[PDB]
């Protein structure tokens, strides 16, 4: 297979499409630890270097998509000196940003819970199809912090300022129903027909039917709001 | 002279603005209120045949329940207005009622009618301003969800233009005072149309005054009020804001030619119309853009206008308007002389033509020549009309 | 020639009519549907600066929830249309969308604007046609409470004009077929604007066809249907009635002069407009009174018109109209050639301009000169427009 790690396996599919699945061997979930990140880095480099890939899909081989890392590691990281921490997060974000710059349509197949980094990973991809039972949220504020992997960057440009603040400041988990209503996820399906929906959408993205390049652009440029609307929307959010 | 296609106002009649919270209209439907008002206004001018009403254009915002399904026709059906006549309900939020007047006028001018009936209703007691509201998340993407809450949009315009809580409360006590004054001296008699209502105990009686007006208003009492919108550090309060009023306004309009034929002195003659847009956050600033456009079309200067009727959405918003319009120093001399929405209420669907109507009377009373009726709108809009007594 | 103030249509674009019952628009809001449609229509004609949109006039009936609070502005805000522009939502029940077109035109003619954007939306999936309806008892005093149920008003017109269940079902199968035919031959490609939607399973994809159309419709299948309105002895059934459709229509209009300057071939030129009233019971007969008034203004005879687009409210009502209009014998030759509301649906707020738009294409396709778009309205009204390709 294109790539085979201990937490990530980039397997090839039909029409040159490829599926990148998160299946951390030995544990019961999926979290962004040192390994997971380092592998995704390699996984992307493999795809980016493979001139045969025409489409990428992001799946999970567990009951959940990708939850948060061990609180243990958090304590550790936040102990490091400021210059080191930032330098550590910059490298981590590049992994995602690069995956975001892939000259290939990418779709996140949210099958289960996707918290913090788990959600931030999806925010990177172009489109997103979520299971009707799944949930997504950014429970960062509960730890005295906020989205660190481009969360506070993509979310506002995807669902809107007012909503991004409402989602982050509360760290509440959001259900499928409300997830599509604010456009955090493009399509909702059932657990059994999720894989199908993803694979299908990709093909349409590749076929040029859906302008995946135009859908990604929004979170690469400045907010849409006016100057008055910013101040209006922000000063009230703060208040 | 008057061209055969000029838009002439034949008359203006409004219902006694009542308190939505257990007021005189608590048992009166919006439709029956509108259908009634219209019936009476027509009865005053018998020379105009109701059968000629080309179209009944009514303004209404919360078009659901009682106010749903083109209430314009629902009313026209319970009037002496034949079934042969048409009817449409115009909605431009606060300015709905005034847009109706415009739409008709434009109709008369283009030769697609001769006699129209324009008005507006809004029963906020039966259809709360927050009833049936589904906020669209996708809005936050292009604008500020907060720009919706009208009160906050007053807060912002207030700060940007530095309007003090003292200045606002002052303008408030002014509206009530002048409104009460005009009521007493019967300067409202000519425009107000008596109507059945129910007092506290629920006794059926006729009202010819405005419950909304609260003469016992003083800087001392408005000072006690607490910020209604901005908790920590607010200037706009429930006292410097328009009242939740159940009311309806009506007007009969027709070409200058038809008016000439039937032989009847015009109440005024529309000279220009206009609308404009502004940022949703500072929607209260809508009047200035629209007024400019209106005047420019009228071919006049803000200084040629004798009397103004600016709808009092909020004190913090009405003041900036007048200032930037360069007429604040001329306020008490030619602005909202009979009081405003702070004392008369603000029935969305109605207000539009209401101030437009009252403005005409202020001209007929103080010998005015050119009047200007303007008002801000929700989500960022403005609308104004420029009439002329002659 | 074309006078500087003539009303010229620059383009017409509509969304792929979808089934309200779990259709392609089940997850799309009415506002985002309208704001979108408008954005795309504008992108097609880049020579027109969105900043010049004097006013966004949109048609919508059930103005509550998503469709509440002047949806015209809610849409204009999520478009490239500057905040400086205005917006108003016109409601004349079924004919809302077409009245918008008129209102703007009249504006352009009177010199109170140069470039307007008119359309209409109606998401019946999210805002059922029976949602938030408070029947006013006082109506039964001046009219028939039954005149409200649109289906019954078809029943009566049908009997009075003796339309048989066979005749209706026949006209039904005609709408579907003709609609399907036109779809295949891409006679709809020019007017339909592709749009994101969700298929059965909920897969996001683009639609460029109409779900509403049901080609498997035959006299044999429509015969099996049961009276939808009159149990014992009904003629109008669910098959000869318009479909509950979630859809939106859009149009860009401007003066003839501005059109000349920017240099662009008109899609048509409005020659006359009109509205009329009829008894609430036989509301389906509204088209004839309005058509007459419209033609008389146009200075033409029903025989000078090349193609007609009569909204298919009900079979039992559409037929009598054509008959009394003296064009039934000319149907298949010049009437609803691309099918009607029976196969394309009837999104209240939308339908208005929808048929008016499709009518223009039918002219551009079969080399027509004068077209007529008319339609009955609820509670007793009629409206029609007369365009001309030149
Ligand atoms: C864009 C345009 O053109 S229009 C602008 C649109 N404006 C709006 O939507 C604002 C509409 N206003 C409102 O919704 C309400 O008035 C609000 C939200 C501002 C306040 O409502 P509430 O929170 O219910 O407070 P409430 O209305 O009960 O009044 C507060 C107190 O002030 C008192 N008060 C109000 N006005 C006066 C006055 N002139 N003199 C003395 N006391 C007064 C009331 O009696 C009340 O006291 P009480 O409770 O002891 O009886
Ligand atoms: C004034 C103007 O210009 S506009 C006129 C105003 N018009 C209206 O308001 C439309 C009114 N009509 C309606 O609201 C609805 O269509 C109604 C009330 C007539 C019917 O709705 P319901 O009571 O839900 O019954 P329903 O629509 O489900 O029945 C349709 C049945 O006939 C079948 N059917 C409908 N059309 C067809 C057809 N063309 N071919 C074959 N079968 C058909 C359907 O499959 C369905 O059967 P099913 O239940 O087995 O699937």
């Amino acid at each position: 297979m294109i790539y085979e790690g201990k937490a990530i396996t980039v397997t090839a599919l039909e029409s040159g499409i490829v599926e990148l699945k998160f299946d951390l061997k030995g544990e019961s979930v999926n979290k962004f630890n040192r390994l997971t990140l380092n592998e995704l880095r390699q996984a992307v480099d493999a795809i980016k270097a493979d001139a045969s890939v025409k489409g990428v899909i992001v799946s999970s081989g567990k009951d959940v998509f990708i939850v948060g890392a061990d609180i243990t590691e958090f304590v550790e990281n936040f102990k490091l000196p400021d210059a080191e921490l930032i330098a550590g997060n910059l490298e981590a974000n590049k992994i995602f940003s690069d995956f975001e710059d892939l000259n290939v349509p990418t779709v996140a197949a949210i099958n289960g819970i996707a918290l913090g980094g788990g959600l931030e990973m999806c925010l990177a991809a172009d489109f997103r199809v979520m299971a009707d039972s799944a949930k997504i949220g950014l429970p960062e504020v509960k730890l005295g912090i906020y989205p660190g992997f481009g969360g506070t960057v993509r979310l506002p440009r995807l669902i809107g300022v007012d909503n991004a603040v409402e989602w982050i400041a509360s760290g509440k988990e959001n259900r499928a129903e409300d997830a599509l209503k604010v456009s955090a996820v493009d399509a909702v399906v059932t657990a059994d027909k999720l894989g199908a929906a993803a694979l299908d959408l990709i093909k349409r993205a590749i076929s040029g039917e859906l302008d995946y390049k135009a859908k990604r652009q929004p979170k690469l440029e400045k907010l849409k709001l006016n100057a008055i609307e910013q101040m209006m929307a922000f000063e009230t959010a703060k208040g | 002279s008057l061209n055969p296609r000029d838009v002439v106002i034949v008359d203006f009649g409004r219902t006694p603005m009542g308190r939505s919270k257990g007021g005189m209209h608590r048992n009166t439907r919006a439709e029956d209120m509108s259908a009634h008002l219209i019936s009476k206004v027509l009865e005053r001018n018998s020379k105009v045949d109701p059968g000629e009403v080309e179209d009944v254009i009514w303004g209404c915002v919360n078009q659901t329940l009682e106010q749903g399904w083109n209430i314009a026709r629902m009313a026209s059906l319970m009037t002496q207005i034949p079934h042969t006549s048409a009817a449409q309900t115009v909605s431009r939020l606060c300015g709905s009622s005034m847009s109706a007047l415009h739409t008709a006028a434009q109709a008369i001018m283009t030769g697609n009618g001769d006699v129209f009936v324009v008005g507006g209703v809004e029963h906020m007691g039966h259809v709360s301003m927050m009833h049936g509201v589904d906020p669209n998340p996708h809005m936050s993407l292009y604008a500020a969800k907060a720009s919706g809450m009208m009160g906050l949009t007053a807060e912002m315009l207030g700060k940007m233009h530095g309007i003090s809580r003292e200045q606002q409360d002052a303008f408030a006590v002014r509206s009530h005072q002048l409104a009460h004054k005009a009521t007493v001296e019967g300067k409202f008699k000519d425009e107000i149309i008596p109507m059945q209502g129910y007092d506290e105990n629920g006794f059926l009686k006729i009202f010819d005054y405005d419950e909304t007006i609260r003469p016992d208003t003083t800087l001392e009492s408005l000072a006690a009020l607490k910020p209604a919108f901005n908790p920590k550090g607010g200037t706009v309060t429930a006292g410097t804001s328009s009242q939740i009023t159940d009311g309806a306004s009506c007007m009969i309009v027709m070409s200058a030619q038809r008016a000439k034929d039937l032989g009847l002195e015009p109440l005024a003659v529309i000279r220009s119309m206009a609308v404009a847009g502004v940022d949703p956050a500072i929607m209260g600033y809508g009047p200035v853009p629209a007024t400019q456009k209106a005047l420019k079309r009228a071919g006049l200067n803000m200084a040629d206008i004798d009397f103004i009727e600016l709808n009092e959405a909020f004190a913090a918003q009405a003041l900036p308007v007048l200032k930037d319009l360069k007429v604040l120093d001329k306020m008490n001399e030619k602005v909202n002389l009979h009081g405003g929405a702070i004392a008369l209420g603000h029935p969305f669907g109605c207000s539009g033509a209401r101030i437009s109507g009252t403005l005409l009377n202020v001209m007929k009373q103080n010998g005015g020549t050119f009047g200007l009726s303007t008002m801000c709108i929700g989500l960022g809009q403005g609308i104004a009309t420029v009439f002329e007594r002659v």
